[PDB]
């Protein structure tokens, strides 16, 4: 009814929001991060086969 | 069950759905990718019975039937007398026989109610009369495991 | 007040999913730049064998 | 707090929010479907309405197989006693709650198959246990070996015996036999043959109708078979007791579980239809809002759901102008066509207690919907004994009672007319107009009416008459401008016509020169047809007011009649010819009575219609209807 209950709980929501988004964003890269060193590791293997 | 049900009921990011989905086939792929004979071989020679996605199969003891097979159904009835002997010692209202007896009774139920040559095994080895009072017992859901594997041998006498 | 909110909060929905967007196109360029940090690795075992193999 | 969500159109929104306050709610802001990350369009949505119809298919299921009847009831709400216990208050879990009724049916499904094929096969043993031991006898002498070749079978009449008997007589030889044995139903035969034609006995009784075998039982692998079938049918019922103690005990632990799960599945599937995950929805409410409720005021909140929103757990006027006077003016009028009362008012109160045990009997079309309104025929009966008790003032003969009668229901009418009048005229609140001229016309022609017939039974001295009065003097007025009154009128001294005349010929310009001016701070059209619809309804409203005085004298007339003509040969011939004529006509005058006073129950519903539609018409729909039992209720 009131436009502070609105403005206060669109207020919250935006922060929640925004928050939920960076902090479900921040493991792509935190992933990523281990599957790269991975692959550099199955490749530094795969060359080192060859190598040896 | 959780990643089943979790996989019909999807997120809004899809990291959530291609982990539970790529987590669902390797779990439903590692417990499908052994072999019912080493298992159930595995699991009956180690005293250590529990229940697994294959062992509720009628498959599995259908394919292992012939290959168990070698000394008049003795395996068969080294199983029956594994959930008699361990009706015997170790009697029924406890913790340990309850999963034996209870995967025993599921076991016998399907291997039994797959072939109707192996109810010669329960009789001569005397495992026939401990199925008839372990349904009356508590335990009602081993009770009804042995109702089913009571009635998988009593549909074959009158038909 | 919700009129001038709504297109806040519409427009911080989109923010958040060009977050999630930015944070996957980084995961996406990490296998990238993993490979191309691991490309280079056989050329360092490569040599390390022949310099062993010139000493002998 | 408690999250709530709700959907509708976007274009009543204003007065939607207004009753979720007036009901209990803050915070109130809009939003749409593309803001948070819980609300919007996907498949999940359509995935867990799946998975809600395969839980409801399941629950069918498991209904079906308990053996008790489909439950229902819509509850959705907190506040009620059996709501609180069939809605959970927390989040909604379709796999948790689909699970745990898979997981029931899939072993009461093997648990009904089981029971019925050990029910089957015990039947059958036991069936054919008596049936071979009473045929060994006819002690061991055929049941152990012999060289004879018995035929035992059940059958359930002996001439199809004695016609296979006399079919294998004639074309058998003497191959037959002829016994007869009582059983519990079935009857058991005996028939004897060779042992070189017990396969051609098979084809000729088994299509003559029978089942007349060599053996009964399916144990014949030793001497005798009746001892392993005794062992078989001894385990048998074991296996059919624990199985049907199992079923027994599982069904009436998972029977209340299913029910509450089918209230809470009914409130999970509209979660998914409050998501918007379907493209139908979404052009069909565009508007979708949040809020915050308590869990106190969320039971309140979710009593009432509005008109048209949905009000998430954990015609759509409230106030005015609907049903304000159809309350008064709806069970008034209509107890004044029906002490007749009485009985109305008994019958009316009696279905109070009982009415949950009345909502399951089934019995009759019109009296549920009477069950329903209670509070209408309580407050139409209640006030249809003070009317009906004065007429059946008094009436001992023909145009006395009727006199009086006819012309009360005018000055009764008049009342809800001008409360019609008035009410309309308080809505809309220059600002004002449309209502100024309506009422004008028929209320000076009206007015003089009623006042003719209000002075009309004081006119005593000799200035006074009843030709009728009433229509007879607003039909004589209106005919001559030179006159004063015709007759038992106000005689001062002829300018009361003159003045009705010129008061309702004003009316006309007033009626469309008003709304322009009323509609501001194609009415052409409107203002044409609403004058005709207004000239139309002026006369006809006041000239429907006759049925309440016409069923009123009929009714009235026609109980009098019967118990004028009952009452007086009741008494006569005393002893037991007047208890017996007495008992028996009163129960036939009583039985004709309560048909007589439901069938003018039942006839009652013209001030229904007519103040459905034309009070509602000059007032402002089914809102009334409801508004009026509702008003009661609450």
């Amino acid at each position: 009814l009131t436009p502070n209950q609105v403005n206060d709980e669109l207020n919250k929501m935006q922060a929640f929001i925004r928050k939920e988004a960076e902090e479900k964003a921040k493991e792509i890269q935190l992933k990523a991060d281990q599957e790269y060193e991975i692959e550099k590791t199955n490749i530094v293997r795969n060359e080192t086969n060859n190598i040896d | 069950p959780t990643v089943q049900s979790l996989s019909e009921r999807k997120y809004s990011d899809e990291e959530l759905r291609q982990d539970i989905s790529n987590l669902k086939e390797i779990l439903e792929n590692e417990y499908q990718e052994l072999t019912s004979f080493d298992e159930y071989v595995a699991e009956l020679d180690s005293k250590l019975l529990c229940w697994s996605p294959p062992h509720v199969d009628n498959g599995f003891w259908s394919d292992n039937i012939d290959e168990f097979k070698k000394d008049n159904y003795k395996i068969f009835r080294q199983l029956i007398e594994l959930l008699q002997a361990k009706v015997r010692n170790g009697d029924v209202n406890a913790k340990q026989e309850k999963i034996i007896i209870q995967v025993a009774l599921n076991d016998i139920t399907h291997v039994v109610e797959l072939l109707p040559e192996s109810i010669d095994v329960l009789d001569k080895t005397g495992g026939k009369a401990d199925i008839m009072e372990l349904l009356n017992h508590s335990d009602s859901r081993v009770k009804y495991e042995a109702l089913k594997a009571t009635q998988a041998i009593i549909g074959y006498t009158f038909k | 007040s919700q009129k001038n909110g709504i297109a806040t909060l519409l427009q911080a929905e989109k923010e958040a999913h060009e977050i999630v967007s930015k944070a996957r196109k980084y995961r996406q360029d990490k296998l990238k730049q993993a490979k191309t940090d691991a490309a280079k690795e056989i050329d360092s075992y490569k040599i390390q064998k022949d310099k062993e193999l010139k000493e002998f | 707090m408690a999250l709530v969500q709700f959907y509708i159109p976007q274009e009543i929104s204003r007065d939607s929010a207004y009753t979720l306050g007036q009901l209990g709610l803050v915070q109130f802001r809009d939003l749409n479907s593309k803001v948070r990350a819980f609300q919007r369009t996907f498949v999940n949505e359509i995935r867990r309405l799946d998975n809600v119809e395969r839980q409801y298919r399941y629950f069918y299921s498991l209904l079906k197989k308990h053996d008790i009847k489909l439950y229902e009831g819509d509850t959705d709400k907190y506040l009620d006693g059996s709501g609180e216990l069939y809605v959970p208050p927390s989040g909604s879990v379709i796999d948790d709650y689909v699970r745990n009724a898979s997981y029931l049916e899939e072993r009461l499904i093997q648990m009904e198959d089981a029971t019925d094929q050990i029910e089957v096969q015990k039947n059958d043993l036991e069936q054919y246990r008596f049936i071979l031991q009473s045929g060994d006898e006819f002690n061991i002498a055929a049941a152990i070996g012999a060289s004879v070749n018995y035929v035992t079978g059940v059958i359930a009449r002996d001439k199809v015996a004695t016609l296979e008997q006399i079919l294998w007589r004639v074309l058998r030889g003497n191959l037959f036999f002829k016994t007869v044995e009582i059983e519990q139903k079935n009857a058991f035969i005996v028939f004897s043959h060779g042992d070189l034609i017990i396969k051609r006995i098979r084809k000729i009784a088994e299509s003559l109708d029978a089942n007349l075998y060599d053996v009964d039982s399916s144990n014949e692998g030793r001497s005798q078979q009746l001892a392993k079938v005794n062992k078989n049918l001894s385990d048998l019922y074991t296996v059919l007791k624990t199985t049907s103690t199992t079923l027994e005990s599982e069904l009436y632990a998972i029977a209340k579980e299913l029910d509450s799960w089918f209230q809470d599945v009914t409130r999970e599937k509209a979660i998914f239809e409050i998501l918007n995950k379907s493209n139908y929805d979404t052009n069909r409410k565009i508007l979708i809002a949040e809020g915050w409720i308590p869990r106190d005021e969320l039971a309140t909140l979710q009593a009432r759901l509005g008109e048209m929103i949905a009000r998430l757990g954990i015609a759509q006027y409230r106030e005015i102008n609907a049903g304000l006077p159809t309350i008064v003016t709806f069970p008034f009028m209509f107890a004044i066509m029906f002490g007749h009362g009485f009985l109305m008012t008994l019958a009316a109160l009696s279905l109070v207690l009982n009415e949950k045990k009345i909502n399951k009997m089934k019995r009759g079309e019109i009296f549920d919907m009477a069950f329903t309104g209670r509070y209408i025929i309580l407050l139409m009966g209640v006030f249809s004994m003070y009317t009906g008790f004065l007429y059946n003032g008094t009436e001992n003969a023909l145009l006395f009672s009727n006199s009086y009668k006819m012309k009360l229901s005018i000055l009764m009418g008049f009342i809800h007319m001008t409360y019609s009048y008035f009410f309309s005229l308080a809505n809309h609140l220059d600002i004002i107009g449309n209502f100024i001229p309506g009422l004008l016309f028929m209320q000076g022609i009206f007015g003089y009416l009623s006042v003719c017939i209000v002075y009309k039974w004081a006119v005593d001295w000799v200035k006074d008459g009843k030709p009728a009065p009433g229509l007879l003097n607003m039909l004589i007025n209106m005919f001559l401008s030179p006159g004063t009154i015709d007759d038992e009128l106000y005689p001062h001294q002829a300018k009361v016509q003159v003045f009705l005349l010129l008061m309702a010929l004003v009316c006309i310009p007033w009626l469309l020169l008003v709304k322009p001016l009323h509609f501001k701070f194609d009415i052409m059209i409107h203002q044409v047809i609403h004058t005709i619809e207004f000239c139309l309804n002026c006369v006809s409203h006041t000239a429907s007011y006759l049925r309440l005085w016409a069923l009123s004298l009929a009714h009235a007339q026609l109980s009098s009649v019967l118990w004028t003509m009952t009452i007086q040969i009741a008494f006569g011939f005393r002893g037991f010819v007047g208890v017996f004529m007495t008992v028996a006509l009163f129960a036939m005058w009583f039985a004709l009575t309560c048909a007589v006073l439901v069938l003018m129950e039942g006839t009652s519903a013209m001030l229904h219609s007519l103040r459905l539609h034309w009070v509602e018409s000059m007032s402002k729909p089914y809102e009334p209807f409801a508004f009026e039992y509702k008003d009661m209720e609450v």
